[PDB]
């Protein structure tokens, strides 16, 4: 019974969250990509191997592969935007 | 081969590409195509003087093509553009 009476609020909240997801899709569509090393700024050169310095020390290098990765919670499509905004609304990982 | 502390090959020239530089890019492949004509002069140089050591072309791209071919020596941080012989010829004091 408590669920049934609530539904008017759920509908409005879902509609507003869908509109915000659409706005976020228009804003950050595909802009969350990044390379494994913070030196290559496009997928055309984010290929091959690169030297990684562990903990920022110059005397401890290690070879790593660089991959043009995407954020786990992105705004690529509407469903992804809705999921990301839900995770934000739960106040978890929203600063990231 | 003697007068060489390792295994070599006069059949062609070896190419060294640094780890940070991706082989197969447009810049490297174009640099790697016209440099194939350097092998003819590499062999011609050794024919006149058999007692000839490494002949190396250090590209501004980053790759170094040397003759005779020989396998490279932990991780490798060798860049031909930081070698003392490359720097002395890139500019005046
Ligand atoms: C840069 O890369 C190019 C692409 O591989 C090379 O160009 C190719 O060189 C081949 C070797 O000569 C050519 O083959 C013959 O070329 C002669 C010259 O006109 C012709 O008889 C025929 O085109 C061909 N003979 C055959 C197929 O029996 C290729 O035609 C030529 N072009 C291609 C493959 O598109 C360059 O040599 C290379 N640069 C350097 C410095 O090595």
């Amino acid at each position: 019974v408590a669920i049934r009476t609530i539904g008017n609020i759920m509908i409005v909240t879902t509609l507003l969250q869908f509109m915000f997801a659409c706005i976020g899709v228009q804003l950050f569509k595909g802009k969350f990509y990044r390379c494994t090393d913070e030196a290559k700024s496009n997928p055309e050169e984010c290929r091959g191997l690169f030297i990684l310095y562990k903990d920022g020390d110059v005397d401890s290098p290690v070879v790593r592969e660089r991959i043009w990765q995407n954020s786990d919670f992105n705004f690529d499509n509407v469903l992804s935007a809705m999921m990301a905004l839900f995770t934000v609304s739960t106040f978890e990982g929203w600063p990231a | 081969d003697a007068n060489f502390g390792r295994q070599i090959s006069y059949q062609h020239a070896a190419v060294h590409i640094p780890t940070d530089i991706y082989e197969g890019s447009t810049i490297v492949l174009n640099e790697l195509n016209w440099t194939s004509a350097l092998d003819e002069v590499f062999k011609k140089n050794r024919e006149e003087d058999p007692s000839l050591l490494w002949q190396v072309f250090g590209s501004a791209t980053g790759l170094a093509r040397y003759y005779p071919a020989s396998p490279w020596v932990k991780i490798d941080l060798y860049d031909v553009r930081r070698r003392p012989w490359y720097i002395q010829g890139a500019a005046s004091p």
